[PDB]
């Protein structure tokens, strides 16, 4: 797996593959890895599959709730407090699961990594999964705030793609969304060997 | 003594554009031997449009089919009579798997039937729930011999040749006897028989298969 | 261990620093997590461990004085309250189901009258507690793989009485050997006092 | 693996089934689990394959020589001896396990060696994993002065017992007869396993495969 | 795993008067993939390739070893190795270091110049040979390749016909191999001709 | 297994059962587990039969050498001390119960048991094998010494056939052999003429009554037989 | 720790067989040859187990009640062999969820109505039907003289037959399942309801000529 | 610890042997195995006593209430259901081997074994213990049923005492009880006057020739037995 | 792990960085540990792992090329030979009774003619090696924590044809992204090239 989001002046953009690995015999090359939890939150799975997909139906459901009880839509940085305090209060149950909350509230863009132990973390850029020692590489070079929104996306999609030539764990489909302002949009879907051929066209 | 056992054979479903097939093999294993080659246990209705298929522990998919078959009536009684569709009851499943995460069911699922629309689906599962929809798929004992080998004939991305057409239901059913005909010969935990589940609109086609005994 | 948090006492303040770095296995997220969490107006804790842990510990804390403020018509607990309230939630955490709070604080304050009849303490107080509970008040103290260079360095150089100038010259030395000295990266150091005036961020120092 | 060997009237009948697997898949459909060891002898393996063979070579290469050396026929007990005395020397790490089987002077000679180096001369044995399923079908149709029909069906009728009950033997049944005068393997004397739906020829063109460089060269 | 631990795979099958040898061209630490560059397959002679799987250290070793022997033979003995010696001479060699293996798995193809019988042998790591008709294997993606070429695999099939159905079954199961893959190389052998070729396949 | 081997007035006999079993299956039902060491020497093996046949074939060979050089017969005591010095340098790496037992003119008829950790006790009898803790009660209470060879073939017939209807681990044939000045006489009972079963004992015809019908007293009649 | 051996069952024209040895073990030790391992169970239905026979008796013991009340209580039919077995079944499993396994491997007959039930049922729940069925050792020596039977007999075995073939199986059982005794009882399952035999022996060879002192001696 | 019951016609005896070791060690050597339950119904113990007078102590208890409550005699089989129910409830958690033995007017007397397992089996006669394993051949050599009362003690005292005489885990006393239609006969036989034992037995007084002198011969004398 | 080494091969020079950390456990003892050891005129090799094996293995292939020169009048061996000799050394260690030489290698050279008749390979050469003596040609490599981080930074930027300054610039955003991303401080790095000219020391990076 490789997952990476990033914040910039534009709004975040979030980028992953699509292998799903049991050890060294490949499952899925077409696991979704992008969770569209609201329709202004996605969150990223990495880790355990089901873990991932199970809470975060259930922030899914929580945000929905929270929706309705209250009547306007919950923040990311509560939302992603809500699956910190689902992970924390089962650190001892060996959960896998790293995930990131993205989304864009009333305090604009937001981009949180909550793991199984509960940790929750803010920063601006994140990579996650077996590839991301590679995908930082890429992406740490290549990283400007003041990046339009197609550089970012090509930032994005050629860090993951770095992480997926080279990662045995990590390959397939590399999908990329962008949050704004007003939402999400799923910016583009590729082969990572339709993109070896355009980043290297020898 | 464990509470888990591996009972082998493999299942196998391809879908199509108005129809999905489902098989698994007759074959039930025990340690070092071979309790019946006839057990139709691995394939289980729950709706006339949608089944599962389970490989691992016999016992425990027999208990997980009889979980599903009554979330499925209390389904229907709490929804005026109607029959859950193949993507409520495949997310009801992984939902059903993840809930046991703590003591797992030892069966690697998966659901099969027609969409909405009318198109054939197949969600396969790990133990605890990871799912997603495919055109096609195969758990069990052959299953890393068969899925490569589907995703040759019917993906074909690396043959130049463009793609035939669209696989008509007897042409899939012949693809899945060659597959399965196959394993049986190179995995020695798959044999004997195939059962086979044609599911369309108009109802569900069975036909056995024979494999190779050895 | 990763990341040292460190903290001393003159007469007029307490300052306590900790490192920026937030990791994951050996890949380096980020220099500048701050790990020094104010509880309260004068009250300031620098903890350190792993963000579950150290989150939900001094959210806890944080709430929990707030709430018991409240109960209170506003009025500020006292440092010595708060550390055996913190100690208190540590220790019984390690007989607890979830076990230990792996996080280890440097507790620190200043305390002042907290209303005419207030004979108490008056001044910097500083605590050095460990994830059992443990808890010590000290004239310094610091956690991670830096302690030990930097307790040696103050015991060699802290006095009593500095100057709030001296206490960010030697604060300074204090995470420089820490740069120095430990394999990890610590880069940047967040730093703060508390003082009579209540917490200041300090920024000359890094 | 299953082998079986019996004793019948004027010789010995061993069998094998013919599936080598690796893991849980099978490598080989047909390879032969009956080794020579000598003109009037020969063995069957099971247990770890390189052992076996290695093992089985080495002796029938020594005996062999010792043919030369001594211008007389191998007895069946110099080769036993020969297997038991390396197999005990490697205390069971040498995992051959051995039906042997020969005719000399002394008459019909079947034994068994164990991994550890025992051996058991009985008139009908079985090793491997279908060991169990093969021996009952001796045990139930066994019998003293079998004609040489009779010996091979029943071999053939245990060596099935395995290739259907045992998952790691299957295929067909191979026997070889071995008479004081001669000695006749006969692959396939049983092949209760075709295959039932024929082979679908899946149809790739020259072409089909994208090619990114080749070299040629002649010979 | 150390068999697992540098990744790759190679399989060989005959047709009438030919064989292919092919292997995938990825070498790794595990996960971590360290080049794309890296086929498996080891030229004896005009008549024999072999392939090695296994820990990579041991396949440079071992086919060290294998180019010693095989290059002493062919002074001492003033001819060519043929598979059969040579699959012997390898078994033999792997089978001495019984309690101290070599982790490779040989696999290994050749064809008689004359007769132009076809001979494939592999090998687990101690040397048990395996020498069936059709098509022999080994590596991370072995399961998936004996899918392969159960179901493609015919007998008596042309070069071309042969390399279609090799390339198609080392592709679609080095695509469900994470430690194999970064397409493959693949050598044709005639009695005529021998024919290299490079085949395109994914880059994950 | 079930060994054992027992003096009389001018030799021994020996016994054993012929079962060897890889725990509850039988891989051999027709073992011979009194091996030859010398003409009037035997030995009955117990534990491993690859390790016990190695060292019998040892012994017999150093024993067939030793008599061809001294030109003479062989002692049971050079025998039993042969083997003993082999069971003991080698007592972790096997598992071997042995006893050697035999005729020679100087001594008469001796009996030694060498056990697993390479002691060896020179005995009016010796038992061994898994079976033979079923014997000691066997014999403190029905064998009398100064038995005639025949009476003496007989009760160990009878000796084994106790043991291996209760060992689990014994069974099949019951193989005897006499060694005394005249020529060997070995003997073999099948289990169908075994002197003793559990199976044929009267006392253990009736059944225990364990599947009662279902009734209205606590009466005690019967198993349920059938249905009706 | 008392166990009970192999059980072995097979399917007649008409009915059903089940044969099993008289005996239990502790570990090697045989120590009671005259326990009636095959029970009764309701009116149409015997079982008989494998393994624990504390688990088994315990076990049978619940299912009998269950049988017994179930119709005393209600005016209702029996149940069936099929809903015995289930039942069964179903309690075993509920066992290996409570990590409290009944450790017993089972064979079940039934008659109702010429209707015949044979199936098996393992500590874990497996549990399978077919014409012929087998546990402990039964299932790894007399599985495959039984499904020969059956493949040579397409059209079903007649009683005699039948009992010809699973005698012969006690038979290889007494020779090479060490845990055994040449005593064995048959519940037969018909249209009438289930009858145990009386414990019989079968007839065992020992005098092949191969199976001599001097051939199987080790050394000349 | 050696255990067994019998039956003959009309009730049962019990008899055990008094030995309570810590391994190596006599703790108790008095010990009393037989504990009542009722008047007329027994059980013999083997195991952890703890456990064993824990279940004993508390299945006596019960059958009180019992026989109280129901206003008329336990019967054998009562009892024995009752331990064997809490035998298996807590069979993962104790070490037990019980027979229950005794007398009820319905069924006469009677005698089960509950093993370790917590099967519950009716029988003839039962054995338990560490020294049972002696005792099996002894039974099936020398136990004809049918015997009277005095004869059935004898044979179960001589059986103890063959046990306790190989079994270096049991040893000391035999106490028995007869439970019938009379009045209970209770006996202790003090080890000095066993019927059986080793060190009385003329089979074993003389010594095993292993401490031979240097002699010039191989012909076998005797145990050098002083220096000179 | 701690200490990364990097490499990569242009047209016309190899370029080889190693980090200076010298540690024990946590203390860093240096940041200056040279790592990268020249072998030869043409021939340098980035070794990592600890002191002890690092510099016996280094040392004994330095010797042994050093001896074979002598018994060879002062021919260069090729940076083929030279590596096939450091595989088959630590191949041979690992089935040794000592075991495994825990370092790891890249190895990098310069082939030039090394006389009239040599009809060899001109140019550089890199190797990638491991201790089990696994030894592959690169065009780039590395070992350590950084590896996979700038393994991915080269597979992005690196091109066969980069001049030795587009060379330094692009080794300096290797070095630094070792820096921004691993938690271990490699804080200065060793730079060498190698060139038709021989081994030059680069200051201009670190
Ligand atoms: O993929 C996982 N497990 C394997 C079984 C599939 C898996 C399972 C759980 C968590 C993870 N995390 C990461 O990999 C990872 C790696 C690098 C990185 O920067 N981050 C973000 C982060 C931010 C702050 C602090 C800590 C982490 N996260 C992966």
């Amino acid at each position: 797996t490789t997952t990476l989001a990033f914040r910039f002046n534009g709004g975040i953009i979030v980028a992953v593959d699509s292998r799903a690995s049991t050890g060294q015999y490949i499952a899925s090359q077409t696991v979704m890895k992008v969770l569209e939890i609201n329709d202004y939150l996605l969150g990223t799975l990495a880790g355990g599959a089901a873990d991932c997909q199970y809470w975060e139906r259930v922030l899914g459901m929580e945000c929905r709730l929270w929706e309705l009880r209250n009547g306007s839509r919950i923040t990311v940085a509560a939302a992603s407090k809500i699956l910190a305090n689902i992970t924390y209060a089962y650190r001892n149950h060996g959960l896998s699961m790293g995930t990131m909350v993205a989304g864009w509230d009333q305090f604009g863009p937001s981009l949180y990594y909550v793991d199984d132990k509960g940790s929750r973390v803010k920063q601006d850029l994140f990579s996650v999964g077996s590839g991301s020692i590679y995908a930082y590489g890429v992406l740490d070079t290549g990283y400007r705030k003041d990046l339009s929104v197609e550089d970012a996306c090509d930032l994005a999609r050629r860090s993951i793609f770095h992480a997926t030539y080279r990662d045995g764990a990590s390959g397939g489909i590399v999908t990329v969304y962008h949050v704004h302002e007003k939402g999400w949009t799923k910016i583009s879907r590729d082969d990572q060997t339709k993109l070896y051929h355009r980043y290297f066209p020898s | 003594w464990s509470p888990y056992q591996d009972n082998g054979g493999t299942t196998a479903a391809i879908a199509g554009k108005d129809f999905v097939i489902l098989a698994g093999d007759t074959r039930l294993n025990g340690d070092f031997c071979l309790h019946s080659r006839h057990d139709q246990s691995k394939i289980f209705q729950l709706t006339p449009y949608t089944y599962m298929a389970s490989n691992g522990m016999q016992a425990d998919r027999l208990q997980l089919q009889q979980m599903l078959k009554y979330r499925v009536k209390w389904y229907k009684y709490n929804n005026g009579g109607k029959v859950p569709s193949t993507k409520a009851i495949a997310q009801l499943m992984s939902t059903m798997l993840y809930h046991r995460r703590f003591f797992p069911y030892y069966t690697f699922n998966m659901v099969v039937g027609l969409d909405e629309e009318g198109h054939g689906v197949c969600y396969s599962y790990d133990a605890v729930g990871s799912t997603e929809p495919f055109l096609y798929g195969t758990r069990g004992s052959a299953a890393s011999f068969v899925e490569p080998l589907l995703d040759c004939l019917i993906n074909r991305q690396h043959m130049t040749s463009q793609a035939p057409p669209e696989m008509t239901k007897e042409e899939t059913l012949a693809m899945l006897k060659n597959a399965f005909t196959g394993a049986a010969e190179r995995d020695i935990y798959t044999g004997d028989s195939v059962s086979f589940f044609i599911i369309t609109k108009d109802g569900v086609q069975q036909e056995s298969f024979e494999l190779r005994k050895d | 261990m990763a990341e040292t948090a460190i903290a001393f006492r003159c007469k007029d303040y307490v300052m306590v620093a900790a490192a920026g770095l937030n990791a994951f296995y050996y890949i380096k997220i980020t220099d500048a997590e701050d790990k020094i969490t104010q509880l309260d107006t004068h009250q300031l804790v620098a903890c350190t461990g792993e963000n579950g842990p150290r989150v939900n510990f001094t959210e806890y804390i944080k709430c929990n004085l707030a709430l018991n403020r409240m109960r209170q018509h506003g009025r500020h607990s006292s440092c010595e309250s708060t550390a055996n309230f913190m100690r208190n939630c540590l220790a019984s955490a390690i007989r607890s189901r979830e076990g230990a709070y792996q996080v280890n604080c440097l507790f620190a304050g200043y305390d002042t009258p907290v209303s005419e009849d207030d004979d108490g303490v008056v001044g910097p107080q500083l605590f050095y507690m460990d994830y059992l509970g443990t808890l010590q008040a000290v004239p310094y103290g610091c956690h991670g793989y830096g302690a030990c260079f930097v307790t040696a360095l103050l015991d060699r150089l802290w006095r009593p009485d500095l100057s709030q100038q001296e206490g960010l010259e030697l604060m300074q030395k204090c995470c420089d050997e820490v740069k120095r000295r430990v394999i990890i990266s610590n880069s940047y150091f967040f730093v703060k006092a508390v003082t009579k005036n209540g917490v200041e961020v300090i920024t000359a120092v890094h | 693996t299953t082998i079986v060997g019996v004793v019948y009237r004027d010789g010995v009948v061993l069998g094998a089934d013919t599936r080598a697997t690796e893991g849980s898949i099978v490598a080989d459909k047909r390879c032969r689990k009956i080794h020579y060891m000598a003109p009037n002898i020969m063995c069957c393996g099971a247990g770890t394959s390189a052992d076996t063979e290695a093992v089985t070579n080495m002796v029938s290469s020594h005996l062999a020589l010792h043919r030369l050396e001594t211008g007389k026929q191998s007895r069946v007990l110099e080769a036993l001896t020969l297997l038991k005395r390396h197999l005990y020397r490697y205390q069971g790490h040498v995992s051959a396990a051995l039906v042997l089987g020969g005719v000399d002077v002394e008459g019909p000679f079947l034994a068994t060696i164990a991994p550890h180096g025992s051996t058991d001369r009985l008139p009908f044995v079985t090793m491997g994993s279908g060991s169990i399923a093969a021996m009952a079908q001796l045990e139930a149709a066994y019998k003293d002065n079998m004609t040489c029909e009779e010996a091979k069906e029943l071999v053939a009728s245990a060596i099935r017992k395995g290739i259907f009950n045992d998952p790691y033997s299957g295929t067909q049944v191979d026997v070889c007869v071995i008479t004081k005068d001669k000695t006749e393997l006969t692959i396939g004397y049983d092949k209760p396993n075709e295959r039932m739906y024929p082979r679908q020829e899946v149809l790739l063109p020259p072409g089909t495969t994208p090619v990114l460089k080749e070299e040629i060269r002649q010979l | 795993s150390i068999m697992a631990y540098s990744g790759g795979s190679v399989m060989a099958m005959a047709g009438k008067e030919c064989f292919v040898i092919i292997s995938d061209n990825r070498l790794g630490e595990q996960l971590k993939t360290i080049s794309t560059e890296v086929p498996k397959l080891h030229v004896v002679n005009d008549s024999i390739v072999y392939g090695l799987t296994g820990l990579r250290t041991d396949q440079q070793t071992f086919a060290n070893k294998v180019q010693f022997r095989t290059e002493m033979y062919k002074l001492r003995e003033e001819r060519d190795i043929t598979g059969k010696a040579f699959a012997a001479m390898i078994t033999s060699m792997l089978y001495e270091a019984r309690f101290g293996p070599w982790f490779v798995e040989p696999v290994i193809g050749s064809i008689d110049k004359s007769t132009g019988e076809v001979y494939l042998c592999a090998t687990d790591l101690i040397g048990a040979p395996c020498e069936p008709e059709d098509y022999v294997c080994a590596g991370t993606a072995a399961e998936s390749l004996h899918g392969m070429c159960e179901a493609l695999w015919r007998p008596g099939m042309s070069p071309e016909e042969l390399f279609e159905i090799a390339a198609q079954a080392m592709l679609s199961a080095c695509d469900r191999d994470s430690l194999s893959g970064y397409g493959a190389v693949a050598m044709i052998v005639t009695k005529d001709k021998v024919t290299t070729r490079l085949i395109k396949g994914r880059k994950d | 297994t079930t060994i054992l081997a027992v003096s009389y007035n001018g030799g021994v006999v020996l016994a054993a059962d012929s079962r060897t079993s890889s725990g509850t299956y039988v891989v051999n039902r027709a073992s011979n587990k009194l091996t030859k060491l010398t003409k009037k020497i035997y030995c009955c093996r117990s534990g491993s039969a690859a390790d016990t046949q190695a060292l019998a074939e040892r012994v017999s060979n150093y024993l067939g050498s030793y008599q061809t050089d001294i030109g003479a017969g062989v002692n049971v005591a050079t025998a039993a001390n042969l083997f003993q010095k082999m069971c003991y340098m080698n007592r972790w790496n096997i598992s071997a119960g042995i006893i050697v037992a035999g005729y020679d003119p100087i001594n008469g008829g001796s009996v030694y048991s060498i056990p697993s950790g390479g002691s060896c006790v020179k005995l009016d009898y010796a038992l061994g094998g898994s079976g033979s803790i079923f014997l000691y009660s066997f014999f403190d209470a029905n064998y009398k010494p100064g038995m005639s060879k025949s009476e003496c073939v007989a009760f160990c017939q009878r000796a084994v056939a106790h043991a291996y209807s209760r060992d689990g681990s014994s069974g099949g044939l019951i193989r005897t052999i006499t060694l005394d000045a005249d020529e060997p006489e070995d003997q073999t009972i099948p289990w169908n003429r075994s002197p003793y079963c559990m199976e044929k004992d009267p006392k253990y015809v009736t059944q225990a009554t364990q599947n009662q019908p279902f009734s209205s007293s606590a009466k005690i009649t019967g198993n349920r037989m059938s249905s009706t | 720790m008392a166990s009970g051996g192999s059980v072995i069952a097979i399917k007649y024209k008409g009915g059903v067989l089940m044969a099993a040895d008289t005996l239990l073990s502790y570990g090697s030790l045989a120590k009671w040859p005259n326990i009636p391992r095959i029970r009764l169970l309701g009116s149409h239905s015997a079982v008989c187990a494998t393994g624990s026979y504390a688990d088994f008796q315990m076990m049978a013991k619940q299912v009998e009640d269950n049988i017994e009340r179930q119709k005393m209580y209600h005016n209702v039919d029996e149940l069936s062999p099929s809903e015995v077995f289930s039942y069964l079944h179903r309690s075993i499993y509920q066992k290996r969820c409570d990590f409290d396994p009944c450790l017993c491997q089972m064979v079940f007959i039934g008659v109702r109505d010429g209707e015949t039930f044979l199936a098996g049922v393992d500590d874990v729940g497996t549990r399978w039907e077919d014409d012929c069925i087998a546990t402990g050792y039964g299932a790894y020596i007399a599985l495959p003289l039984l499904r020969q039977a059956l493949e040579k007999n397409p059209d079903g075995l007649s009683r005699g037959e039948a009992m010809r073939i699973l005698t012969d199986c006690l038979r290889v059982l007494f020779y090479r399942e060490c845990r055994a005794i040449n005593k064995f009882q048959v519940a037969d399952a018909a249209s009438d309801g289930v009858r145990i035999s009386e414990p019989f022996d079968v007839e065992t060879h020992w005098e092949y000529e191969g199976y001599c002192f001097e051939k199987t001696a080790i050394i000349r």
